[PDB]
């Protein structure tokens, strides 16, 4: 099972050195062809190589950013490091650990990779989000199937992840793509079921903030006169 | 070093058909025998994975409506039946020299048969009324095309600031497209007024789509 596990400091100040950690399991940094490295992409945005390092102990390099990487690695526990000095806010992104195979052919791919670990370059301070729930206008003449929200606002930095009824509740679902206003993140996601299946069962918005490590649950219930 | 020009940057092609996207390379790419020349699919919230190595060489795996060809500069993906799950952003890169570059990715979009927005309006959260704010939030799902304008009135008269939108990326199943408009006032402004309204214009109607509720009433 090849796994590529990607962890960061979440958020830094500028100028400062960002060290990132990939741990990797499935496969050997002994065997020969393989590498393991670093690719990293801006927030909507495409792809930049930034390093890979090889069973060899041979390490490419992309080279406008040469100066400033270091990448190592710890064979005996799985795990290559990557560091870039003077850090600024162009480094804002999600980077990616990615599997290198060397080719039969020559040549490289990247044939596995993490799961990302999003990286903010930022003085902007740390904040944890309200998570609202919204259920629908009292008294609506209800239809054949009924929405029901989560509100998620006031936080920072990217990234919040955010379920329904703990992943279990899976279709039907629309979260919304994070927006940035004033140095606060604001999320929603939508859910939409049968009027049979609300309120008669429970659903419960998910919400967890890993840089202020917060884990909110938030039951929809129908509005009162409160 | 080698830069990669990817076109075009933006395809919507129906269901079963042809989608066909291009990679020029700045300079050769290829030997006698091999293209240095790769493909990868990322999905919407996903790592970018592995289809094509090798300009031809399918990963093993993957469906085989995913073709690859082309040499020297110019290569070529196709996608052929596109199917729904296809909607993302494919990119590709060189294996020729360091720096290893990527080209700037071309999106990949089904087009499908027009559908109107599912309107949904949300009073602020009596839990968020209790700490001062007030958020009214508009969902306008599962539509097609992704164009959409929302329009808020308070009490009549058209409210454009404190507004903030999101567009969810073409769904995977549906292939339609769904937004979030939220409404973000002070609990006292909110106080102050009686109706509030989202109006969702369309391309699928000439009358926009409205829900309205009025503060403080069942």
């Amino acid at each position: 099972e090849v796994k590529l596990q990607e962890s960061g400091p979440g958020k830094l100040q500028p100028s400062q050195t960002l060290s990132l950690t990939c741990s990797f399991s499935g496969f050997s940094l002994t065997t020969s062809g393989i590498g393991v490295g670093w690719i990293r992409q801006p927030s909507g945005k495409g792809l930049e190589w930034l390093a890979h390092i090889w069973w060899s102990a041979s390490k490419y390099y992309n080279t406008a950013l040469k100066s400033r990487l270091t990448i190592s690695k710890d064979t005996s526990n799985n795990q290559v490091f990557l560091k870039i000095a003077s850090v600024d806010t162009a480094d804002t992104a999600t980077y990616y650990c990615a599997r290198a195979y060397y080719g039969n052919y020559g040549g490289y791919y990247f044939d596995y990779w993490g799961q990302g670990t999003t990286l903010t370059v930022s003085s902007a301070k740390t904040t944890a989000p309200s998570v609202y729930p919204l259920a629908p206008v009292c008294g609506d003449t209800t239809g054949s199937s009924v929405t029901l929200g989560c509100l998620v606002k006031g936080y920072f930095p990217e990234p919040v992840t955010l379920t329904w009824n703990s992943g279990s509740l899976s279709s039907g679902v629309h979260t919304f793509p994070a927006v940035l206003q004033s140095d606060l993140y604001t999320l929603s996601s939508s859910v939409t079921v049968t009027s049979s299946t609300w309120p008669s069962q429970s659903i419960t918005c998910n919400v967890a903030h890993p840089a202020s490590s917060t884990k909110v649950d938030k039951k929809i219930e129908p509005r009162g006169p409160t | 070093d080698i830069v990669m020009t990817q076109s075009p940057a933006s395809l919507a092609v129906s269901l079963g058909q042809r989608a066909t996207i291009s990679c020029r390379a700045s300079q050769s790419v290829s030997t006698s025998s091999y293209s240095y020349m790769n493909w990868y699919q990322q999905k919407p919230g996903q790592p970018p994975k592995l289809l094509i190595k090798y300009a031809s060489n399918l990963e093993s795996g993957v469906p085989a409506r995913f073709s690859g060809s082309g040499s020297g500069t110019d290569f070529t993906l196709n996608i052929h039946p596109l199917e729904e799950e296809d909607t993302a952003t494919y990119y590709c890169q060189h294996s020729w020299e360091i720096p290893w570059t990527f080209g700037g990715g071309t999106k990949v979009e089904i087009k499908r048969a027009d559908a109107a927005p599912t309107v949904s309006i949300f009073p602020p959260s009596s839990e968020q009324l209790t700490s001062g704010g007030a958020s009214v939030v508009c969902f306008l799902n599962n539509f097609y095309p992704k164009d959409i304008n929302v329009k808020w009135k308070i009490d009549g008269s058209e409210r454009q600031n404190g507004v903030l939108n999101s567009w969810t990326d073409q769904d995977s199943k549906d292939s339609t497209y769904s937004m979030s408009s939220t409404l973000t006032l002070t609990k006292d402004e909110y106080e102050r007024h009686n109706s509030y309204t989202c109006e969702a214009t369309h391309k699928t109607s000439t009358s926009p789509i409205v829900k309205s509720f009025n503060r403080n009433e069942c």
